[PDB]
């Protein structure tokens, strides 16, 4: 799956 | 890319930096506390490969 993650 | 105002999820809320993860069925983007996919979970399904669907999609 395709995340964002905190940056 | 898309603007920092854009928005997102059942919540109609922006991405504020907040873990996300993407339906493959309805290729909306959701915040994991709102679907109830922890971050770690998030890991193992960027890593794996696996889909994930949505609770509107289920
Ligand atoms: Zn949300
Ligand atoms: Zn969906």
């Amino acid at each position: 799956a395709r995340t964002k993650q905190t940056a | 890319g898309p603007l920092p105002n854009a928005l997102y999820c059942i919540c109609r809320q922006p991405h504020n930096n907040r873990f996300m993860i993407c339906c493959d069925r309805c290729e909306e983007w959701f915040h994991g506390d709102c679907v109830g996919i922890s971050e770690a979970r998030g890991r193992l399904l960027e890593r794996n490969g696996e889909d994930y669907i949505c609770p509107n999609c289920t």
